[PDB]
């Protein structure tokens, strides 16, 4: 999946860690934003 | 700016591209001359102005 990519423009870095469920999200881009939902 | 692109966008949307928008009349593809154009044009920004 890492590629060739090219003149990056948004990039956020979480903090590190380490890793019979659910997991359900919701992807909303609505008027340029990008709203996310999850639940477990 | 942009030369032209189509139509109108939407609210709080960018436009970066270099496809040759044939807006004339021919569905050129070329470069620049007729139909097919450059999708970006630069203002002529001069202290005269």
């Amino acid at each position: 999946v890492y590629s060739s990519a090219n003149n990056c423009t948004f990039e956020y870095v979480s903090q590190p860690f380490l890793m019979k469920n659910l997991r359900e999200f919701v992807f909303k881009n609505i008027d340029g934003y990008f709203k996310i939902y999850s639940k477990h | 700016y942009r030369l032209f692109r189509k139509s109108n966008l939407k609210p709080f949307e960018r436009d970066i591209s270099t496809e040759i928008y044939q807006a004339g009349s021919t569905p050129c593809n070329g470069v620049e001359g007729f139909n097919c154009y450059f999708p970006l044009q630069s203002y002529g920004f001069q202290p005269t102005n």
